[PDB]
């Protein structure tokens, strides 16, 4: 199962 | 919080459109709506980041929003039903995860707005008993015959708003519990010395802010239209 | 599948009892778990997250706790002032974003100590008119109950509580009044068990 | 910035000359992800050719498996063409049965 | 450790304005099991194991809707790197990450990984601590305090430690007689005549799982690196794997020369020759 990416999770 | 949600308030009718405001915090670029039915619980709505939606949650196909590029939302709601009376809050995200929700906004629809009336409002000077007996001096505010429920009231005592020795009820009374569309009651309480009270000087007014109908709708009636308002009773300090 | 169970949905507490809200959860993988506050008209209020079982969260008389099945929030020596609705919610790692999965939440009604009760039913007549009356029960103690009337005429509000931090006062009353006049104040809370040392004056 | 890409061409059975089998062209170590692979037969293409999906080595380096069914012959000559931006012209890559 | 379950993400931007394409493909070991690529009308995830199937349509939403929001975030991403490193829209840039958790010779969390590359190259990696990043340059500072700041390295350590390590141990049990079932090699040595440095040795294995094997030839002195051409493992695509090493030079003869095979699925490792 993938991670869920949460809010700001930018690079 | 941070958040801003505008109107607080809102009594329309069935079949038509509203519109919600919603300002994330300063420095959020997020946007959460949720929906509180009466006696139940936050529902999860839609997301917004950056002007762009996100996730969705059970949002009705009658709903719709949009993320501005300044960062605040708006959520619309239309071909309204009686159903869809809830608090309706939005919230904004922190870069650490929490969410932030704003006052919300309290919306009411009506079949017809025939049925809207404003409060009427009396204030009720202490009893002597109660002075002699007490050294104290309690003030009864009644709100009635207003509908629907959304009312503020406060105490304002030589033209500032007071807050220690209040109480008002938290929930109105139905005046006519059977009516269903029945009109409402609310007490408030505001107890003073009874040395307070009896200087005449010092002035009582008791302040309740109505939310009715205002601008959304037309009045085709006798009566005025029943607007968002305050309506006022006072009293002054008795020497005996 | 992501659910927030809160149990008891309501909590009548005494003043001083201290008492502790359960919060069941099932998620996908655990972001965080989150206690929010909700005062009645107002928004849930932020109060503290915890990420990890054995994780402990501190603010006042309230401490959260954190296992991998449920959070528990456990409220000491309970005041009035505690009296709202506390908000269970849960971020999952098995989604996207930061959204949250609200509980139905603990609707927390705290009894306050009353010190001094001296019980008794006033008259009040209006700031205008000479006719129109309000009764008022007043100064009852923390385990006096007001009774709602059979009577469609007359409106009997529930019991309520002010501060009088001046004075380090609090006090209890309820306000009854009818459609019609010659409505006695001596009778006005007929319907409840009022106390014996109730005080009606002339 | 780029890198160039290590082609192998081989069958997915041991050459069963006469019986059928799998065609495999497989490309690794190259950046970017862009590429090119034709699996031909006698210097045409195979008309019907699947790949593996894009994935990346532990250096970041791309990886992709061409692939079709065939049935080779004693006469049969088989290649793989492959063309990366890191080449100036196609790799034209022939199949031997003893690699 | 004994099993690992991995991410990889490939994130590419187009050639002008043109949108961005993200792929994710999912790994347990060597076997593929599941797929997302964000260029399609309508983009699912995808099965690519036969043991993933089982998987409830929930469990397919869930993975669609990460990968959906992934697409619009790295894209954002991309935009934000260019900045960084001040190049234009007319290039064509990739961001990759390999994402997992590795599981003990027990089964338990052996350590867990998070690592993002731009262009090729490392960009910023999680460290063995799951609490701290290694960022190679400025730029990736500019990401590592961003990540700082939206708590990104707690909730890898709360991924990789639990969600992780419950659905590999979930996909290990679902297909444990395909991912822990060990193939061994079928061995064979070929001879490739010349006449002028002699003829030359083709030690094969093939059709084994998982992915790592040694071949080695032995003229008895050691193994001898120099002279053996060592092709690197290839999938044959039965979800099998292929290797052979040669060598060339009797300098002696081929019966003195001995292939050396290790590898999981072989009670010890074999002993191979060329049998005329
Ligand atoms: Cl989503
Ligand atoms: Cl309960
Ligand atoms: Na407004
Ligand atoms: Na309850
Ligand atoms: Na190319």
């Amino acid at each position: 199962h993938p991670v869920g990416e949460a809010d700001y999770f930018e690079y | 919080s941070g958040v801003t949600q505008t109107p607080k308030h809102l009594i329309t009718a069935t079949g038509q459109r509203v519109t919600l405001r919603c300002s994330p915090r300063s420095g959020d670029l997020s946007v959460y709506w949720y929906q509180q039915s009466l006696d139940q619980g936050l529902q999860f709505l839609i997301q917004y980041y950056n002007g762009e939606e996100r996730a969705k949650g059970n949002i009705l196909e009658r709903f719709s929003a949009q993320q501005f590029p300044d960062l605040h939302s708006e959520l619309n709601l239309s071909s309204l039903e009686l159903g869809d009376s809830a608090l309706y809050f939005c919230a904004s995200s922190a870069r650490s995860g929490e969410l932030f929700f704003g006052e919300g906004s309290r919306l009411t629809v009506l079949e017809d707005l025939k049925n809207v009336f404003p409060p009427e409002v009396a204030v009720f000077e202490p009893s002597e008993a109660e002075i002699s007996h007490t050294q104290k001096a309690t003030l009864v505010c009644l709100a009635t015959g207003f509908y629907p429920d959304h009312v503020e009231l406060s105490w304002w005592v030589n033209g500032k708003e007071v807050h220690s020795g209040v109480c008002t009820d938290p929930q109105p009374l139905k005046e006519q519990p059977a009516l269903n569309d029945s009109r409402y009651a609310l007490s408030s309480r505001l107890r003073v010395s009874a040395t307070f009270w009896q200087n005449p000087r010092n002035h009582f007014r008791c302040q309740v802010q109505f939310y009715g109908l205002s601008e959304n709708d037309e009045w085709t009636q006798d009566r005025a239209k029943p607007v968002t308002q305050i309506v006022s009773a006072e009293a002054w300090g008795r020497a005996d | 599948e992501d659910q927030v169970t809160q149990s008891p949905e309501a909590l009548r507490l005494q003043e001083g009892e201290s008492s502790s809200l359960n919060c069941s959860y099932t998620v996908s993988g655990l972001r965080g778990l989150f206690w929010y506050r909700q005062d009645p008209g107002k928004g849930p209020e932020f109060l503290f997250t915890l990420y990890s079982a054995g994780e402990e969260k501190e603010k006042e008389r309230l401490k959260a706790t954190l296992t991998k099945k449920e959070s528990f929030l456990h409220i000491t020596a309970p005041k009035p002032e505690d009296s709202a609705t506390y908000l269970c919610a849960v971020q999952d790692l098995g989604t996207s974003g930061s959204r949250l999965t609200f509980g139905e939440g603990t609707q927390l009604t705290v009894n306050p100590n009353i010190q001094n009760p001296d019980p008794a039913v006033y008259q009040l007549r209006d700031s205008k008119s000479s006719d129109k009356s309000v009764c008022l029960f007043t100064d009852f103690d923390s385990q006096t109950n007001v009774s709602q009337s059979k009577d469609s005429d007359v409106y009997i509000t529930d019991k309520c509580v002010l501060d009088m931090r001046s004075m380090d006062f609090k006090s209890n009353s309820a306000v009854a009044w009818s459609n019609k006049s010659d409505f006695a104040c001596a009778n006005a809370f007929n319907n409840s068990i009022i106390p014996e040392d109730t005080f009606f004056p002339s | 910035i780029q890198r160039t890409p290590k082609i192998q061409v081989y069958s997915r059975h041991p050459a069963e000359n006469g019986k059928s089998n799998f065609l495999n062209c497989y490309v690794s170590g190259f950046h970017p992800s862009d590429i090119e692979v034709d699996l031909l037969k006698n210097g045409e293409r195979i008309e019907k050719v699947e790949h593996s999906d894009l994935s990346f080595s532990k250096d970041w380096s791309f990886y992709l498996l061409y692939y079709t069914e065939f049935t080779p012959t004693e006469k049969d000559e088989y290649a793989c063409r492959v063309n990366h931006v890191t080449l100036s012209q196609p790799k034209i890559v022939k199949w031997d049965r003893d690699m | 450790g004994s099993h690992s379950m991995r991410y990889f993400y490939t994130a590419m931007s187009r050639p002008g304005r043109g949108e961005p394409r993200f792929i994710a493909v999912g790994y347990v070991d060597d076997t593929q099991f599941v797929r997302f690529d964000s260029d399609a009308a309508s983009p699912r995830t995808e099965p690519r194991a036969p043991w993933i199937e089982q998987e409830g349509p929930e469990y397919w939403d869930r993975n669609t809707q990460i990968f959906k929001t992934n697409t619009q975030t790295y894209r954002e991403s991309l935009r934000n790197l260019r900045g960084y490193y001040n190049q234009s829209e007319a290039g064509s840039h990739i961001i990759q990450r390999m994402y997992g958790c590795d599981l003990g010779p027990d089964g338990r969390l052996l350590r867990g990984h998070d690592q993002s590359a731009y262009d090729g190259k490392d960009y910023i990696a999680l460290n063995e601590d799951l609490s701290s990043w290694t960022a190679a340059d400025t730029a990736a500072q500019i990401t590592q305090r961003k990540w700082e700041a939206a708590r990104v390295a707690e909730q890898r350590r709360a991924y990789l430690e639990g969600l992780c390590v419950e659905w590999l141990r979930r996909y290990l049990e679902n297909g444990k007689e395909t991912l822990q079932r060990a193939d061994p090699p079928k061995t064979h040595v070929t001879h490739h005549p010349v006449s002028d440095h002699e003829a030359t040795l083709r030690c094969w294995a093939l059709g084994f799982y998982p992915a790592e094997i040694t071949l080695t030839w032995q003229r008895d002195g050691e193994d001898q690196t120099q002279d053996t051409e060592l092709v690197e493992t290839r999938p044959a695509g039965d979800r099998t794997f292929q290797k052979w090493a040669a060598v060339v030079v009797p300098s002696g003869e081929e019966q003195r020369y001995t292939c050396h095979v290790q590898h999981e699925g072989l009670p010890k490792p074999l002993t191979l020759r060329w049998e005329p």
